[PDB]
């Protein structure tokens, strides 16, 4: 507060979220048999198809999961327009159409969702689209028939959208009535994830006999740690 | 070899066998959980890289040897003295010793690198040799081949009386001891910690059985208390107490000494396991040893020289299988300052003895005759 | 002198 | 290097990875709280910032008037004493290099370690490290030869990135002892001694007494029954009065040997003896011309070969040349009942020649 | 903690020195009584009208940023930068011309340029948004045009006493400024 000359200036305001850490598991169940007489390396091939889908299952609850026993994805985070944004919420861009971008001048609810993050979290962001938004991104024409994106019709995705990175998450929901198919922010900062530093697996022929019933299990979590460096574009007004 | 058919198919060929369920908890909280298993194992990791080697081919001539170039500094970024104390410090953990290397040159491998024997695993094969090994990290595979011969895996093994592919690590035979000096310094930090003494009591009972002082009389009873009767200034007042009123003081009835004796005799079956000398690493106790040239010339006797020329009789038999000319590493036994004492009762036996000739007692003593 | 240019004291 | 490609796209490529969350934590509590964490570090770091060094690998013992002047500030010595009480701090010793010339840099700079971190990268050693202070990054990089950065490593079994730093190891005893100096220094500003109590029942089973005979008993108790001028006046008790006395009977010895086991234990991790720092117990070492020896055999010398080994390797990048940089472990000073006994040992050998004995002590032969 | 006061001071003073009064705080540039351009005296700053009440020029824009920039004099602007707050940037780059493609930023994955019409441009989150009648663009050399006094010092006090149960921060820099020369900072009205 600014300071008087003989005031005598009074005391000022001076200035926590849990990530609980689930656990996800798989458990796949092989007979005994069979991991003797096959020519592969079915102890290998399914600890590799484990992995695979727990990086992949794991990547959906980042963006859409709910809290309960799964990390909450930033777009389960009660959304609310920009220009009214609280820090309980994320803030988003309306597109003007219902459906998809505006009809009469798209490319322009995307540079006013850059500019609606702050010049400190610009510093590194990134949109985070899935494949067929993308596609819809480059599908931007101006009136004369050329991409806005990627000018020629040869050489695509030019890996920079308005000078910034582009994350092609195939989890994000894709262009609908209301969706928000395309975010914007600094998630290094927005959100934080906490897991657990390795992929168990362990045999045991013992709790199923004739079978091996291999375990593969890990711990995951996250939510967003700041609300204003993620922002969303919601497809409807 | 001939039995090597029976005792691969039993535990299952072609598939890994992981070994311990908890070296990769040993290493947690018993190498990091305390001082005393912390010291034993980084007191010989940095003795059994201290001590030099001889290359010798039957004639010992190879001071310019490629090995000692290989060994000076194996990979860019770890040295010959942060190679071994990093490969001792997985046998002494795990019981398994391992060394990749690469070669872009059939000969004489570029670079070792010690590969962590957490997460390697053994494949038992077809005729009881391990035909690969699994470096696991998260869920990936890597599976070394030896079914040639470079092989390019030293896999350096602790004695183990009961398993066919591992080593036994005598951090995993302490393990008892090592929860007992973890959980008894966990006895002292917990008590310093949620613990209530007070050093006495002021009992108002009042004139019924059961009466609480009014809020008045509650800021007077503190007033009088926290001025004029707390501190170390305020050691000794004759503390004038009315009607109702009683001090009862309290104690404090076991002070020192919360399983004092039995986390120092815990500590030291740590250092029993690993085998060094308690007045090395300093346990307080009875002094076995007496003077420091007994207990660092049984430091270099019991527990390092016995490891040390193991795991470079490893290293004489995996490198020599890059170079054609079999190679032999051991130890010196000379030039390491401990074995001061051993090397002076043998220059005074022989250098007083002086029936023989000067030529004669050059070769006892390891001399180049003139 | 306990004020600055406000006093002109 | 082959393992190279599945370890860091597991543990993450081109990210930062911090490590350690207590680092920092550690570092008030158990350096700037208890005096035997202070000591144990600044008795080792004192110690192998004095012995010297030989430049070897020059085909004869001559980049040591860069170590002897890094830069503006620290010395020498002030140098290593920064040095090694990162690496016994944290685990984890880092150098800056400026090179405005192409090789042997101008200063040498000790990064401190709890505002650092490093970045994997796709393969095998780190690409980049971070100084991190405030929010502010500065990505170094290691994707070529001269590599600004050397970092030395304490031994980690579990961890592919830092140290362990024996204080993380010592972490319960040093809590151990700044509680139970917390508890005395509580105890003494915080306890009710009385030397007694006067009791007034009265005629009763409770009485009050009147505020002039209360002015009256704290007169006589004062004046006549107080001090060291009045020890044991014969205190008529009235009827009613009594005078019950109390002690204090926990008096010596709140935690006493539970700190001093524990002041040992951390001397145990740090590899320091007791008897060099002041720990009392019981006798190990006789005569401290074994314990010092025994202090720069068991953890100084194994603690400067390898931090001068990675002075090595990192300097000899800027220049052509490969470079030695190792201990010299001689002309210091606690080495010397090490060494008498050897000059003794083949001095004593008349048997063999004066030319030949000369090589066995490091002399040239004349 | 003396890390938030420090980020505090430097952007509570940044919006005085935009839009501050004179009244025990620095008297931003913009509070200086705007009057219009070629009617330009020495008391008050000098703005050039954008056409359309609310926004640029419907008809078109584009021009009511380059006839900012030729209302300086060719020696204001030797190092002269437009200031804007960041949804404003965002409306000059908003801007297309009849085809379709952004007058500036070329390409979608353009970014910021970093300089509207060849001079660099301050993204001040403290001027005000396109509105009504509001200067939301001002273009000038502020090198001459506003002088900023201070002194280096933050002077924060740590304080044990009188709040005893408290440690009880306290930080004063000492900071003050208004313009100094009213010919070198020119402003936009988006009025008619």
């Amino acid at each position: 507060g600014w300071a008087s000359e003989t005031a005598a200036l009074s005391e000022t305001a001076t200035p926590r979220i849990t990530i609980p850490l689930h656990e996800l598991a798989a458990m796949p169940k092989a007979s005994q048999r069979l991991l003797d007489d096959s020519a592969f390396d079915i102890e290998t091939w399914l600890a590799n198809r484990i992995a695979d889908k727990f990086a992949r299952a794991e990547a959906a609850a980042f963006i859409s999961g709910d809290g309960v026993d799964k990390p909450t994805g930033f777009l389960t985070k009660t959304k609310v327009a920009n220009g009214a944004w609280a820090w309980g919420s994320l803030g988003y861009v309306a597109t003007g159409a219902a459906g998809d971008f505006a009809a009469v001048n798209a490319s322009d609810a995307v540079v006013d969702l850059v500019y609606a993050l702050g010049a400190e979290y610009r510093a590194n962001a990134s949109f985070v689209m899935n494949s067929k938004t993308a596609g819809a991104v480059r599908k931007m024409k101006d009136a004369d028939g050329r991409f806005l994106w990627a000018d020629s019709l040869a050489a695509g995705e030019p890996a920079r959208l308005m000078g910034y990175p582009v994350l092609i998450a195939e989890d994000m929901p894709d262009i609908a009535a209301n969706a928000y198919a395309i975010a914007f922010g600094d998630f290094g900062n927005g959100y934080t994830i906490a897991e657990r530093p390795d992929l168990r697996v362990l045999r045991d022929p013992f709790s199923a006999k004739p079978h091996v019933l291999f375990y593969a299990s890990k711990r995951v979590g996250g939510d967003v740690s700041d609300f204003a460096a993620i922002k969303l574009l919601k497809f409807a007004a | 070899s001939v039995t090597g058919r029976i005792v691969a198919m039993a535990s299952g060929a072609g598939r890994p066998v992981w070994g311990p369920r908890d070296t990769v908890s040993l290493m947690r909280t018993g190498f990091a959980g305390n001082p005393v298993g912390f010291r034993s194992v980084k007191l010989i990791a940095e003795a059994t890289a201290a001590v030099p080697l001889i290359c010798q081919d039957a004639e010992r001539r190879y001071e310019i040897h490629p090995v000692l170039d290989l060994l000076r500094r194996p990979n860019a970024g770890q040295g010959r003295a942060e190679l071994f104390e990093a490969l001792i410090g997985q046998i002494l953990l795990s019981g398994n010793g391992y060394l990749e290397a690469v070669c872009p040159e059939p000969g004489v491998p570029r670079e070792l690198h010690v590969l962590r024997s957490d997460r390697m695993a053994v494949v038992p094969g077809a005729d009881g040799w391990p035909v690969g090994y699994d470096y696991t990290v998260g869920g990936r595979k890597h599976r070394f081949d030896m079914t040639g011969h470079p092989d390019p895996i030293c896999h350096i093994k602790s004695f183990h009386p009961t398993d066919d592919h591992y080593g036994l690590s005598p951090m995993q035979a302490a393990a008892v001891a090592l929860d007992v000096h973890n959980a008894a310094s966990a006895w002292s930090k917990a008590l310093l910690d949620n613990a209530a003494r007070p050093s006495g009591a002021i009992i108002y009972k009042g004139a019924d059985g059961q009466g609480v002082l009014a809020p008045e009389q509650y800021e007077r009873l503190i007033f009088e208390m926290e001025t004029h009767h707390q501190g170390a200034r305020n050691a000794g007042r004759p503390m004038l107490l009315e009607g109702g009123l009683d001090w009862k003081p309290m104690g404090f009835s076991p002070s020192d000494m919360e399983f004092h004796e039995t986390k120092a005799a815990a500590a030291r079956e740590i250092a029993l396991a690993f085998g060094v000398p308690p007045m090395l690493i300093g346990i307080p106790g009875d002094a076995t040893y007496a003077n420091y040239a007994e207990a660092n010339r049984a430091f270099y006797r019991l527990t390092v020289l016995p490891l040390l020329t193991r795991v470079s009789a490893a290293l004489a038999w995996w490198l020599s299988g890059y170079l054609g000319a079999q190679i032999e590493l051991k130890p010196d036994l000379d030039q390491v300052p401990a074995l001061a004492v051993e090397r002076d009762q043998l220059w005074a036996r022989i250098g007083a003895a002086g029936f023989l000739s000067n030529s004669e007692k050059r070769v006892l003593l390891g001399l180049p005759p003139t | 002198a306990l004020n600055s240019a406000v006093a002109a004291e």
